[PDB]
RNA sequence: UGGGAGCGAAGAUAAUCUAAUAUGUAACUCCGUUCAUGGAAAUCAAAAGAGCUUUCACUGAUUGUAUUUAUGAAACGUGAAAAAAAAAAAA
RNA sequence: UUCUUGGCAUAACGUUGUGUAGUUAAA
RNA sequence: CGGCGAGAAGGGAAGUGUGUUUCAAAGAA
């Protein structure tokens, strides 16, 4: 039939009510996201899972018993180097189906760039590609070196020394009392 | 792939069988072809078993 | 269909060949005696054109064994070729049915 | 259930026409070979039928089930259709039984094959 | 003719080969690959459809063997030459 | 809203029990309904031929899944309603 | 008008299903 | 008193014998 890329090949010429009433604790292993159509969930909008995500299975046993579980997805903590970016990205929750993906593009900056949105899966990439391309427009802004989350929002990259002046506001006042802390419970 | 697509062209053959224009846009028209009712068949297999066993 | 309603077709179909069942159906209700209608396809042809031959060659001994190696009679009163040729054949194709003790 | 002792003999036709009868004897007569003269209707004579030497995991309801259900293990049924394939069968003409393996759509119509 | 084949030049003009990776790899920015059969076995409705066939499998794996045979034929052809 | 997506148990039937039906039903979250859904063939058919999608009737409670209890608007096909390949290089 | 015969069992074989075996040159 | 611009991808599916049929994963109310 059409559209054999995706799941339900036995699926699409059946009567209407075959399909109304399929049931999902029919099938043992799982199904690729992409291909099942599933929607994505929040931990992966966060991170760059290319093709992972939580599914779902169930069991079977010579007793004719059914159940079914919850699987999570396997997610690794690395840092990667931006040169467009000129700031660290540490603990980026990523997955070896994006790496093995990144080195097939080229590298972090170029995967996010030459990435469509449909394969790549994640909100978080276009908001980098995003800030990419302002940093891009705004050369000055650059040099500065701050993290890529601070002109996240439209508002921080329409006012962009604001963002900078409260960024450093705050990382003072944060200092300011953490001195204070340490030094209630000084020894000497 | 052409502008025109298969499922549009048999309309076109259509309206050339009701004009009394058999066809001519075609891929192969004057080569012979092979009937596939002319080919041999073998027939069954117990029919042979049969006769090997009489034999 | 289109036999038994014309009208319900602009353009009239093409008869379509019939299989190993419906050619053995057909040839079968042809010894029965029944006037069959129906294009014969070719590897029917070129196998009957051997069988025919075989089928008078084992017909000849027969005949020149016993002693009549001539014809007799009126020119004009005998069996023809392929008359004969036909009588052996559908002799031959019934050999293992009752139908032939009958004859 | 039946507490006999009697051995089972198989007897099978000298003229090579599959027939084969049934019968039984004495357990003691181990060693020994029973030949008669009985009716064989594949050559409508008077045939001689001697005692043939006639020597596995059991496929149930519930493994056959469980098979097509779960999908493991099953070269034990592929054997069987393998066998079948082989052996006359399957053909497209002269069949009603099971003239064709499955129909277009993949499906089975045929309930007793 | 002359007008289309001016304005319908190739793109692999005085290059180099590529790898059939890379090939491979172009061809994805297009076109997907199939779902292997496996994993759409598992489609099949209870309803009306057996999940796992005997008869299902050995016609799948019959077309598998052919492949090969149809295979060997174009092979053929690069040794004759 | 018995529409669509995620997850989704039990009372009950099998005169206890497993599968199975109930039912992908109830509770929870989300889309907010003809300006919708869907979609213009690497389809179906087999040696003829039909020609995007969608609604109704018949084929037919036929085929199939099950069995100790049920479930099943199946596929091809026919009739009928509504009919839709693309406005298009720019000024 | 043909002279006989489809065992033996005063305790007689476990029905149905599965498996095995057997059948389909037809409307 | 009808005569070689005689072509249209070399790829998918169908019986597992395919000289056979169909189609093009890739466009808008």
């Amino acid at each position: 039939p059409k559209n054999l890329n995706l799941w339900g090949k036995y699926l699409r010429l059946v009567g209407r009510g075959a399909r109304r009433g399929f049931k999902k604790w029919q099938v043992i292993p799982p199904i690729p996201v992409k291909a099942y159509g599933r929607e994505p969930s929040a931990a992966s909008q966060t991170g760059l899972y290319h093709d992972e995500d939580f599914n779902y299975h169930t069991k079977r046993t010579f007793s004719m018993r059914r159940t079914r579980r919850k699987i999570k997805p396997n997610v690794f903590r690395r840092t990667f180097t931006s040169s467009l970016l000129n700031v660290t990205i540490p603990n980026v929750r990523v997955t070896t189906s994006a790496l093995h993906a990144m080195d097939d593009m080229g590298g972090f900056d170029a995967y996010i760039l030459r990435t469509p949105p449909q394969e790549l899966r994640s909100h978080m990439g276009e908001r980098m590609r995003q800030v990419m391309y302002y940093y891009q427009d705004q050369p000055a802004i650059r040099d500065w070196g701050l993290p890529w989350k601070v002109f996240l929002k439209v508002a921080s990259r329409r006012d962009p020394f604001y963002a900078c002046y409260r960024h450093n506001l705050r990382k003072q006042q944060y200092e300011a009392d953490l001195r204070s802390r340490v030094r209630s419970f000084s020894p000497y | 792939p052409p502008r025109l697509s298969a499922r549009y062209q048999a309309d076109v053959k259509k309206q050339y069988l009701m004009n009394n224009l058999p066809w001519v846009w075609q891929k192969d028209f004057y080569e012979g072809k092979m009937h596939f009712g002319d080919r041999e068949p073998l027939g069954p297999k117990v029919w042979y078993r049969k006769a090997f066993r009489e034999e | 269909r289109a036999h038994i309603k014309p009208y319900k077709f602009e353009v009239l179909p093409k008869t379509a060949r019939p299989n190993l069942e419906m050619v053995h159906y057909l040839e079968k209700m042809r010894a029965r005696g029944c006037v069959v209608k129906y294009v014969k396809p070719q590897w029917l042809i070129d196998e009957e054109k051997s069988l025919k031959t075989e089928l008078a060659e084992f017909e000849a001994e027969a005949l020149i064994a016993k002693g009549e190696a001539i014809e007799r009679g009126d020119p004009d009163l005998r069996e023809s070729v392929d008359d004969l040729q036909q009588r052996l054949l559908k002799r031959f194709r019934l050999r293992e049915t009752r139908a032939a003790e009958l004859l | 259930r039946s507490r006999s002792k009697r051995l089972f003999v198989q007897l099978k036709s000298a003229a090579m026409t599959n027939f084969c009868y049934v019968t039984r004897k004495s357990p003691e007569k181990k060693n020994f070979r029973i030949a008669l003269r009985k009716y064989d209707p594949g050559v409508n004579k008077h045939v001689m039928f001697y005692e043939a030497r006639l020597p596995k995991k059991q496929i149930t309801l519930s493994l056959q089930r469980y098979i097509r259900w779960t999908g493991k293990q099953v070269k034990l049924l592929l054997d069987k259709v393998e066998k079948a394939w082989e052996y006359g069968r399957f053909q497209k003409y002269f069949d009603n039984q099971a003239p064709l393996l499955t129909d277009r759509r993949g499906r089975a119509v045929p309930r007793y094959k | 003719m002359d007008l289309q084949n001016e304005l319908s030049v190739h793109w692999r003009t005085d290059r180099p080969p590529l790898p059939d990776w890379t090939q491979k790899q172009i061809q994805l920015w297009q076109h997907q690959d199939p779902l292997p059969e496996e994993l759409q076995i598992w489609s099949r409705t209870k309803d009306y459809y057996k999940i796992h066939e005997e008869r299902f499998l050995f016609k799948l794996k019959l077309k598998k063997e052919r492949a090969q045979a149809k295979q060997e034929m174009k092979q053929q052809r690069r040794r004759l030459e």
